[PDB]
């Protein structure tokens, strides 16, 4: 059922642009919070971007704010990530993940970080530097 | 104990065994009837027992004969297997009375009378259904009896005749007079006869046993009503002439008796066209099963459904079907197959059946009460259960009305149970009609997830497409054979059709409003039809006062086919 596969990537010069998309197939949860993750060899994986499923509330990371553009399309049930102004610190293994929304205090709040239900195989993004 | 041996010689039946077909008086007339009789000049097993397999088949009826004068023979037993697993008849004669019982007695290899006990006959009687007592029947002589069982009715006729010192069955006639009728009503395939020996002591016995067939007979009553002569209707063509003309004398001339035809021998199987095979491997095992509220549906057509390999795809126990049988699914042919695979709870496995109600039935998945198909459910606790608890699976809980058969609901909203509108917020009297299944490996059997696949078959309303690989053995080319074509039953001698049936044409109507070319769906071959050879039979004979020799003439057929 729930399977996440990503596309795109490669080796680019600093300041270039890339587009990364992960397709969510077989998903059936009514409300959920999908997140994107990256992990450079030698450092712990951390969340990158995440938006609300209901309306698309943009939440960005401080290190990649503005440079990392995320868009979610319900027609194909896939999330599109746009890359620009790439830096040497962006060299990492990029993963996509999907998890349900947190239901505490009779409310709908999207939560990411750890505790993710599903993960993808991931892709490699390299900067020539 | 085994202490009796038996030998079997063989002899002819001559003309014996004619019993009054109905208890009605007539006088000086000839009557034609149809009933069970012993065909004349038939096969007789002269049995001689001396002191063994007394397992003598019963068939439809029995004719028994004996010539002993010591009253050594006594009683009869009838049954189908003659153990304590089935009932059997216990007609036992006695010098004083006669007793009949029906029960699951245990007869040994050779029941017999100690002489006055029947312990060796049977150990005990456990579940008995019928008992009866009456006056005994048996009272240099020849004793003949005929027993039969029609419509659950057991009838015996008898006759005691005087015989001179004659080695074989004497000629002439001797009618059988009815004695007994009882309502037993059981299946009886064989019978045994009991003997009584004092103590043991050496003894000998001899008798004749024959079987009867349903035939048409003619009988001549004299002026007192006693049968003095009878004529068979299926012995030789002269007898057929006598039966048709209804007299005992035939004059010189030519008469017509009946017709003759060539009988069919085999049957011809013509299934739909076959090119591919059904993909059963992508339904039962795909590492994914759709939710109960949103169940997948796959259409299967134009392929062979090998239900035998289904057992090798999923670790289920057995099929359960309503309109068809699991083992007979490889013979019946269906135009369409529908596959519906989903995951439900362990206790909800029992909730898929016609005429049932439940939360899943009227809200998630409904089937018609006339459902014709199979359902296969197997546990999947090792794939759909997680230590944290599976959450992907959901099922609907609230709905305004029950679901119609073969209807699905996927649309989601906020169910309202109050007067005020929900307004898109799940507050008071506002709920979510979609609850997630709680699956854990530590849960009980009735709470474990179960994968259920429902296969629905469509009957023969359209050209069939899905069934097993039945070979269309060609009906040679010159055989009088029957043919079954999609509900059409016919017969004839059938060659290859040279006719130019254009691709749309499937049946050919003759001048006389009947088919003369048929179509096999397996391979696009049209077949020519002609009637099987047939004709009439006539008999040429002089007057009966001269000789019984006759000549048989078959009309319109040369001496090349029967
Ligand atoms: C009587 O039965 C035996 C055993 O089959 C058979 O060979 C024989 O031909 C029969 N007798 C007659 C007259 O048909
Ligand atoms: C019929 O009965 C009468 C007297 O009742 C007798 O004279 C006659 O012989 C009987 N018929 C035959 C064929 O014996």
């Amino acid at each position: 059922q729930v399977q996440l596969q990503e596309s795109g990537g490669g080796l680019v010069q600093p300041g270039g642009s890339l587009r990364l998309s992960c397709a969510a197939s077989g998903f059936t949860l009514d409300d959920y919070a999908i997140g994107w993750f990256r992990q450079a060899p030698g450092k712990e994986r951390e969340g990158v971007l995440c938006i609300s499923a209901s309306g698309g509330s943009t939440l960005y990371a401080d290190s990649v704010k503005g440079r990392f553009t995320i868009s979610r399309d319900k027609d194909k049930n896939t999330v599109y990530l746009q890359m620009n102004s790439l830096k040497p610190e962006d060299t990492a293994v990029y993963y996509c993940a999907a998890a349900g929304r947190l239901d505490l205090g009779s409310g709908y709040v999207c939560y990411g970080y750890y505790g993710t239900d599903y993960w993808g195989k991931g892709t490699q993004v390299t900067v020539s530097s | 104990v085994n202490l009796i041996t038996r030998t079997q010689s063989y002899t002819n039946s001559f003309t014996r065994g004619v019993y009054y077909p109905d208890k009605v008086f007539r006088s000086s007339v000839l009557h034609s009837t149809q009933d069970l009789f012993l065909p004349f000049f038939s096969n007789v097993t002269w049995f001689h027992a001396i002191h063994d397999n007394p397992a003598l088949p019963f068939n439809d009826g029995v004719y028994f004969a004996s010539t002993e004068k010591s009253n050594i023979i006594r009683g009869w037993i009838f049954g189908t297997t003659l153990d304590s697993k089935t009932q059997s008849l216990l007609i036992v004669n006695n010098a004083t009375n006669v007793v009949i019982k029906v029960c699951e007695f245990q007869f040994c290899n050779d029941p017999f009378l100690d002489v006055e006990s029947e312990f060796r006959v049977y150990s005990s009687a456990n579940n008995c259904t019928f008992e009866y007592v009456s006056q005994p029947f048996l009272m240099k002589n020849l004793r003949e009896f005929v027993f039969k069982n029609i419509d659950g009715y057991f009838k015996i006729y008898s006759k005691h005749t005087p015989i001179n010192l004659e080695r074989d069955l004497p000629q002439g006639f001797s009618a059988l007079e009815p004695l007994v009728d009882l309502p037993i009503g059981i299946n009886i395939t064989r019978f045994q006869t009991l003997l009584a020996l004092h103590r043991w002591t050496a003894g000998a016995a001899a008798y004749y046993v024959g079987y009867l067939q349903p035939r048409t007979f003619l009988l001549k009553y004299n002026e007192n009503g006693t049968i003095t002569d009878a004529v068979d209707c299926a012995l030789d063509p002269l007898s057929e002439t006598k039966c048709t003309l209804k007299s005992f004398t035939v004059e010189k001339g030519i008469y017509q008796t009946s017709n003759f035809r060539v009988q069919p021998t085999e049957s011809i199987v013509r299934f739909p066209n076959i090119t591919n095979l059904c993909p059963f491997h992508e339904v039962f095992n795909a590492t994914t099963f759709a939710s109960v509220y949103a169940w997948n549906r796959k259409r299967i057509s134009n392929c062979v459904a090998d239900y035998s390999v289904i057992y090798n795809f999923a670790p289920f126990f057995a099929f359960k079907c309503y309109g068809v049988s699991p083992t007979k699914l490889n013979d019946l042919c269906f135009t369409n197959v529908y596959a519906d695979s989903f995951v439900i709870r362990g206790n909800e496995v029992s909730q898929i059946a016609p005429g049932q109600t439940g939360n899943i039935a009227d809200y998630n998945y409904k089937l018609p009460d006339d459902f014709t198909g199979c359902v296969i459910a197997w546990n999947s606790n090792k794939l759909d259960s997680k230590p944290s608890g599976n959450y992907n699976y959901l099922y609907r809980l609230f709905r305004k009305s029950k679901l119609k058969p073969f209807e699905r609901d996927i649309s989601t909203e906020i169910y309202q149970a109050g007067n005020k509108p929900c307004n898109g917020v799940a507050g008071p009297n506002c709920y979510s009609p979609l609850q997630s299944y709680g699956f854990r490996p530590t849960y009980g059997v009735g709470h474990q997830p179960y994968r259920v696949v429902v296969l629905s078959f469509e009957l023969l309303h359209a050209p069939a497409t899905v069934c097993g690989p039945k070979k269309s053995t060609n009906l040679v080319k010159n055989k009088c054979v029957n043919f079954n074509f999609n509900g059409l039953t016919g017969t004839g001698v059938l060659t290859e059709s040279n006719k130019k049936f254009l691709p749309f044409q499937q049946f050919g109507r003759d001048i006389a409003d009947t088919t003369d070319a048929v179509r096999d769906p397996q391979t696009l071959e049209i077949l020519d039809i002609t009637p099987c050879s047939f004709g009439g039979v006539s008999v040429i004979t002089p007057g009966t006062n001269t000789s019984n020799q006759v000549a048989v003439l078959y009309q319109g057929v040369n001496c090349t086919e029967v």
